């Protein structure tokens, strides 16, 4: 399952420069986002400095 | 009638050592220059000495209750 | 005159690297800008509306800025009025000629508070303790009491009363207001006038330094692999004979 | 046959970083060739983007700076990229004619006078450009600097208020100064292009000093790939300023505009000047300083004369050696007087930094030289 | 000028090499590694040194002196 | 910029004196007024663009400083302006 993973990987996806392209830029779009997500996501951990304080001076 | 942090944390940080010898300085060079006249040494130093001593610890201690 | 002493380092809750602002000690803060310093302080490059994304609601806003006269563009006359203040105002306001500021005080410019923590040397730290730090003459100076003294300032000697402990208020949820805790929000109100953009850029900070803990050494590898060829290389000399 | 080789336009491109034969020798010291050029697209291009909103009237000056960083989007990297981009210019700079003298490069005359000529002008280019938001430091490190001249016989007057536009630090002097900055970049990289074009001669010079005919290698793919990995540590060092420490490198004084009657007591130019701000107030004499401060860079030409040594490189030399990182140091030490008052210890060590720099330099490295050689039998 | 083909004059030499693909991209990187650096340094610190730190003391004296010129005790 | 043109240094000095300006302001944050120095412009009639509308009707009096450059025909046009003004022929009232 292991070794036929990096294989199958280059198999079905990294030949052809096309696919090598293809998926790059596939995977360059799923990345940016997860990456966002993750990357706010601690950014708000370490701190909750604001938009928590949204909760309480608006809701109307 | 207020809570003041700044003035409780300064009591007991202006007490300690480091701040006592540049107070002990200070009040040195206090009365050594009231009991002159005609005399231009004029005490600035000793007091900065004590500041720095003081508000150093100062810092440390404070905003830790602040809120 | 002539020897200084330099401010201590105050933890606020911006000094670490990827730590962003404390905003509802941002509002804190404008507030002892509003009321305070405002008439002797100018703001300049501070406007209603750059308040919105950071403290403030959009309509809390505008009824904040609604709360002076401004000066509206002339009209068919070639006039002049006074409008109740948008959201595009700015704070520009204590005295019009600079020289007002000097006739009003005795010489002495109170200078704009919209670059203060980033033109000075210490920061907040700086202002901070220039602010708390308010002391009592040593001996063998006199000021002309005009001249207030201050320790945590150049000659020691210069202009500006303690408006600090003179206590003013208006926190909704409330908080004490010390001289202490009043001055760190007018601090920390004024590292964020100087500096509006602080904690974007600390959250692509930690970004840029994510990217770059996977990029570095990605790049690294694909470097090691090309000169493979030339790391493992073996030579051989053989002359004739 | 092959389109690469002779398109006319491939060609260059080709023979430039393709298939240009390169010592496999190289080490990270060659990167700083490709990072000034790197650099200067980068001050050209944020540059760029920071003149499509800054405007050249000291009424806006200092405004649209301010204008940049809060109401143009994201115009606070740009401007911030751009400031420390020229920090990361000299660092650069620095390390490459550092290079240059450990390693004998300069035995290509041409391409090394090229770039000292390089260095004058991205020298010049800087110090323009920072005049520009109009601060305190701004006006005053600009009086300070353009004066000098006038320390000139005869001329000095007449010269520096010419290139005032009148009397003083005017308005003239600042729209003046924006046009310069502005061109000052194309002319750096086209006389960048003749450098090249000049050691394209040669080929590149090694660790070893010794010739490297017998084992070169392609450009492509060992140093396009040794190329990109330190632009992107260049990158960060780059983006940690910016992103982090923003006016780490940077005066709290020019963040207060302007006045021509003001006068602060602190007064020093950028970082990337100290070591020279020492070496001319060193002496008390406007003629004196001025011209030895002159004779400070300008003496990375007197160098290729002053070459002793029957090797290239000092790699094999280590009395050299000593004598080099004492040049560094001594400079290390020019950087930090220049950063200080001119008042007590301070005088006399800047003043021992000074003589120090050109004995080490007109003196001591070329007698080490002779006796390194002496001691080979050679 | 330039170009492969017309460098030099070279004869006698072989250079066996292996595709990329086949070998590994660090090679004992710490094994061999941190050796060879303290061998680098060891070999370079008696010359690199002595220079920086004659600057650093120097620079903590020259500071000292600065700080403690201005101030005054009789007189 | 009349001094080399029609008048003398002196002439060209007390036709400027003979307006009062408004120099810049002084220790109370002021603006006071001044006889007119060489430095000073022709800067006149009304502030406000507007104020040139409310004291005629709508109607700006352009700027001379520029206007024979910017009509076509250059003082033919103006000057024709100027001279040739008439007497409406018939069909069309004004609104005096
Ligand atoms: C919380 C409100 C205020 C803050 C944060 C504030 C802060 C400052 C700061 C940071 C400076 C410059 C310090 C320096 O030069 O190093 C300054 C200067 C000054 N401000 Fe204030 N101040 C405030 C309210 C006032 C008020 C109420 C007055 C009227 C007494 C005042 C009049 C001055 C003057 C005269 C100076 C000039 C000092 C001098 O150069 O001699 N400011 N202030
Ligand atoms: C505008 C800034 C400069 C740029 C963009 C520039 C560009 C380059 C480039 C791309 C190389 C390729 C090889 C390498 O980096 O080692 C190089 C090498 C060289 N440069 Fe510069 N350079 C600049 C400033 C200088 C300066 C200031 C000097 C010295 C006064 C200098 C003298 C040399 C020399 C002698 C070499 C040959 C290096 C060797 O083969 O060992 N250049 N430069
Ligand atoms: C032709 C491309 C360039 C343009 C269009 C350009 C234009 C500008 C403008 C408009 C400013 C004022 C705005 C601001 O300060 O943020 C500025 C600042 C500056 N740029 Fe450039 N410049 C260019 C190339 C350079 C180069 C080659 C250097 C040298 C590394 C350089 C270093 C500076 C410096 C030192 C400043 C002032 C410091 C500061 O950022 O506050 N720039 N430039």
């Amino acid at each position: 399952v292991a070794p036929t993973l990096t294989a199958r990987l280059y198999s079905l996806l990294f030949r052809r420069t096309s696919t090598f392209a293809l998926t790059i830029v596939v995977g360059a779009l799923f990345f940016e986002r997860a990456f966002d997500q993750g990357a706010d996501a601690i950014y708000e951990h370490i701190n909750e400095g604001k938009l928590w304080k949204h909760i309480k001076h608006k809701y109307e | 009638e207020l809570v003041d942090p700044l003035t409780t944390v300064r009591e007991q940080c202006e007490q300690l050592e480091k701040c006592v010898k540049a107070r002990e300085r200070l009040e040195l060079c206090d009365e050594r220059v009231s009991s002159r006249s005609q005399t231009e040494e004029d005490c600035t130093e000793e007091l900065l000495d004590f500041l720095h001593a003081r508000d150093h610890c100062v810092a440390h201690k404070l905003f830790n209750s602040l809120k | 005159s002539d020897l200084e002493l330099h401010p201590p380092s105050y933890p606020w809750s911006h000094r670490g690297l990827l730590s962003s602002l404390d905003h509802t000690s941002i509002r804190r803060g404008f507030q002892v800008y509003k009321q305070v310093c405002s008439s002797c302080h100018s703001m300049d490059y501070v406007a209603y509306r750059h308040l919105v994304g950071v403290c403030y609601t959009e309509d809390e806003a505008k009824a904040l800025a609604e709360e002076v006269e401004v000066q509206d563009g002339p009209n068919e006359d070639g006039e002049m009025f006074m409008r109740p203040g948008k959201l595009s105002d700015y704070f520009p306001k204590p005295y019009p000629n600079p020289e007002a500021a000097r006739a009003a005080n005795n010489g002495a410019l109170p200078p704009d508070l919209s670059y203060i923590v980033r033109a000075r040397h210490g920061g907040e730290d700086y202002v901070f303790s220039l602010l708390t730090g308010y002391c009592e003459p040593p001996t063998g100076v006199s000021l002309r009491e005009g001249l207030y003294f201050n320790p945590y300032f150049p000659g020691q000697a210069i202009g500006m009363a303690p408006p600090i402990y003179n206590e003013v208020l208006e926190f909704d949820d409330g908080t004490p207001a010390t001289m202490s805790q009043v001055a760190k929000d007018v601090c920390t109100f004024l590292r964020w006038a100087a500096e509006p953009e602080h904690d974007h850029r600390k959250r692509m900070g930690l970004k840029m330094l994510l990217m770059m803990g996977l990029l570095l050494p990605l790049v690294y590898a694909m470097k090691r692999h090309k000169w493979s060829v030339l790391k493992s290389r073996k030579l051989a000399y053989r002359p004739p004979k | 046959t092959n389109i690469r080789k002779s398109h006319p336009l491939m060609k260059i491109v080709n023979n430039a970083f393709i298939d240009l034969p390169a010592p496999s020798n190289i080490s990270s010291w060659w990167n700083f060739g490709s990072l000034l050029g790197i650099c200067l697209i980068l001050q050209i291009l944020t540059g760029l983007f920071l003149a499509m909103h800054y405007t050249s009237d000291t009424t806006t000056a200092f405004s649209s700076v301010t204008h940049i960083c809060r109401d143009v989007n994201y115009g606070w990297i740009i401007r911030y990229m751009h400031a420390n981009g020229a920090s990361m210019f000299f660092i650069c700079l620095y390390m490459h004619v550092g290079r240059g003298l450990y390693y004998g490069s300069y035995t290509f005359l041409e391409t090394w006078n090229i770039g000292v000529i390089l260095l004058l002008t991205v020298m010049a280019t800087a110090f323009m450009g920072y005049v520009l938001p109009w601060g305190q430091m701004s006006f005053w490190g600009a009086t300070v600097i353009t004066n000098l001249l006038s320390a000139i016989p005869y001329i000095g007057t007449n010269l520096v208020e010419w290139i005032w536009g009148g009397f003083s630090v005017d308005k003239a002097t600042l729209t003046r100064f924006f046009a310069f900055h502005f061109i000052l970049p194309f002319i750096i990289m086209a006389i960048a292009m003749v450098h090249l074009l000049f050691l394209h001669e040669t080929g590149s010079n090694n660790p070893t000093g010794i010739s490297s005919d017998v084992d070169k290698i392609p450009f492509h793919p060992y140093y396009t790939i040794k190329d990109i990995l330190g632009a992107l540590l260049l990158i960060l060092a780059l983006m940690l300023l910016v992103l982090f420490a923003p006016d780490l490198l940077g005066d709290p004084d020019n963040y207060t505009p302007a006045n021509p009657l003001n006068t602060p007591p602190h007064i020093k130019p950028e970082w990337y000047f100290l070591f020279a701000y020492a070496i001319l107030r060193s002496i008390p004499n406007k003629l004196g300083g001025v011209l030895a401060l002159a004779f400070s860079i300008l003496i990375l030409a007197l160098i290729p004369l002053l070459h002793t040594s029957k090797q290239r490189s000092m790699m094999f030399r280590p009395l050299s050696q000593c004598l080099f990182w004492a040049l560094v140091a001594d400079l290390l030490t020019l950087t930090w007087i220049g950063g200080q008052p001119v008042e007590h210890p301070y005088i006399t060590i800047g003043q021992l930094a000074s003589v120090l720099y050109f004995l080490l330099i007109l003196v001591l490295m070329p007698t080490a030289g002779t006796i390194e050689n002496k001691l080979l039998k050679w | 000028g330039r170009q492969f083909g017309h460098l030099t004059r070279v004869r006698h030499v072989i250079t066996y090499s292996l595709s990329p693909f086949e070998q590994r991209a660090f090679p004992h990187y710490f094994s061999k590694g941190i050796p060879n650096v303290l061998r680098r340094t060891r070999a370079c610190i008696l010359r690199v040194a002595p220079p920086f730190v004659a600057f650093y003391l120097v620079y903590t004296w020259g500071t000292q002196e600065f700080e403690k010129s201005k101030r005054k005790n009789p007189a």
